[PDB]
């Protein structure tokens, strides 16, 4: 529960016609992030040095 | 004076290579052309005689 997923816009697609190359570009963008309320709530175990 | 327009010559397209297929060169080269003019004029011919 200590972690949230702030997000502005979802996964959106956009197509563009580039006659100068006859290629049809496709663009997919989104804005997200992973944030926690406080500075705790996670532990990781790691191999010995 | 009378001025007349002259249409220019012909251009030529290009064979685009397969390597430049995805780039901007796929559109080929640019063909240009400027018009031209020609002028006409006259002269006066005269003669006289008396009695």
């Amino acid at each position: 529960d200590n972690f949230v997923m702030p997000r502005q816009r979802a996964v959106t697609v956009e197509r563009e016609r580039q006659a100068g190359k006859q290629r049809d570009a496709y663009y997919v963008t989104q804005r997200v992030n992973l944030q926690r309320y406080f500075e705790n709530g996670v532990v990781s175990g790691a191999y010995a040095a | 004076i009378l001025t007349m327009l002259v249409e220019p010559d012909a251009g030529r397209a290009t064979w685009v290579a397969a390597s430049a297929y995805g780039s901007d060169n796929t559109t080929g080269s640019e063909v240009t052309g400027a018009l031209t003019e020609i002028h006409f004029s006259t002269y006066k011919l005269a003669a006289k005689s008396f009695i």
